């Protein structure tokens, strides 16, 4: 698996779909529309291709200033 | 514990002069500090400790092993802003103020970009997990919810334009004051989140009023960074410099404006823009009662200039 921020569109995307692709929802922000899931690395493809996914970012490392 | 002492920093900002109008003790107000964590049992900080968490992992937790400091930043830069007025350590600039302890990086100052956008949504849940608890659109400044007030972000790296800058933008528009450090390469520019316009960008001076030489240029203002005494883990003290110990100075110092101002009018002030140069916000208020040093006027080193919490108190409230 690997870790990936779904903006959604909340008026079409499906959360309960994401468990099918074999991922699960991680976190679901409550003030944007965007929701961390882990996926397989392989189902990142079936993951951008559900309705209502409008962009996957991945995680990226942050560093202390 | 040794006896207390001021650190430099502290008078140069002008703080002292303002705990008499209030130490940042006024019940709406908190400075969430999204850092490395802190150390929750600090005898000079356990008092205005009101929230601990961690968001490490995407995980929400507030478990004691998963929100204590493992690093020392995040207590240093909690110790600046918030060291409380007693007998012993340091004294910070809102000695008063409530402090929400964020952790969104591990032990090495590592974290994950997931994890800084979800500690910036703890600071606006607050403690309850609810934004708007009455629905009436004021999050921060409003008594009836738990948000921060500030927001002070340790955290340096290229432009994002993704989920969480979009984060960023629903913490400047709930009200909440974001403060960032330039970075600490000498570079010609600040880093991120310090480079966006809702954030302010703070550069570091030595006790001689001398721009740091490792002071990331552009700020939008500046603060003591060289030599600062804090708080640091396990409830100790440490010597540290950079931008990052400019930061809280400036935090501090919104904290004590927006408390003497609710504390007079039962209302904050609005955050304001890197513009601004009006009474009427937040960082115009900063701006205008900045010491300009250097070249008239804002410039690549000090920006405005050095912030003073005396001055601006007085501005906020006249
Ligand atoms: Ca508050
Ligand atoms: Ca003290
Ligand atoms: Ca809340
Ligand atoms: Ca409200
Ligand atoms: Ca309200
Ligand atoms: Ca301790
Ligand atoms: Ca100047
Ligand atoms: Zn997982
Ligand atoms: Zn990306
Ligand atoms: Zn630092």
């Amino acid at each position: 698996t690997i870790r990936v921020i779904v903006s959604v569109d909340k008026a079409k995307f499906n959360p309960h779909e994401v468990l099918g692709i074999g991922g699960h929802i991680v976190y679901q922000f409550k003030l944007i529309p965007a929701v961390v899931v882990d996926v397989p690395a392989n189902a990142v493809g079936k993951l951008k291709k559900m309705p209502g996914v409008e962009k996957v970012e991945f995680d990226h490392q942050a560093v202390l200033l | 514990q040794p006896a207390q002492t001021i650190p430099w920093g502290i008078e140069r900002v002008k703080a002292p002069s303002v705990w008499s109008i209030t130490d940042g003790s006024v019940s709406v107000i908190q400075v969430a500090v999204l850092d490395t964590g802190v150390d929750y049992d600090h005898p000079d900080l356990a008092a205005n400790i009101a929230w601990c968490v961690s968001t490490l992992r995407g995980k929400v937790s507030t478990k004691l092993r998963d929100c204590a400091d493992q690093n020392g930043h995040g207590t240093h830069v909690i110790g600046t802003i918030a060291a409380l007025n007693n007998d012993i350590g340091v004294v910070g600039v809102a000695p008063g103020v409530q402090i929400y302890s964020v952790r969104v990086l591990d032990a090495r100052g590592s974290g994950s970009y997931s994890d800084i956008a979800i500690g910036i949504e703890q600071a606006i849940l607050g403690p309850d997990g609810v934004a708007d608890k009455d629905g009436d659109g004021i999050i921060a400044g409003d008594p009836d919810d738990d948000a921060a007030e500030v927001i002070s972000m340790s955290l340096g790296g290229p432009a994002d334009d993704s989920y969480l800058y979009d984060m960023i933008i629903q913490a400047y528009n709930a009200g909440i004051v974001i403060v960032a450090a330039s970075g600490n390469e000498g570079a010609p520019s600040p880093s991120y989140p310090a480079a966006y316009p809702e954030v302010i960008a703070v550069g570091a001076i030595d006790s001689n009023d001398n721009i740091a030489s490792f002071s990331n240029r552009q700020p939008e203002v500046s603060a003591p960074g060289v030599d600062i005494l804090s708080t640091y883990p396990d409830d100790s003290y440490e010597t540290l410099m950079g931008t990052c110990m400019a930061t809280p100075h400036v935090s501090g110092v919104v904290a004590l404006i927006q408390a003497a101002y609710y504390q007079k009018y039962g209302k904050i002030l609005p955050v304001g823009t890197f513009d601004d140069i009006s009474k009427n916000t937040v960082r115009g208020i900063l701006h205008i009662t900045a010491d300009d040093l250097g070249p008239t006027g804002w410039d690549a080193d000090y920006g405005y200039g050095v912030v003073r919490a005396a001055l601006a108190v007085q501005a906020a409230l006249g």
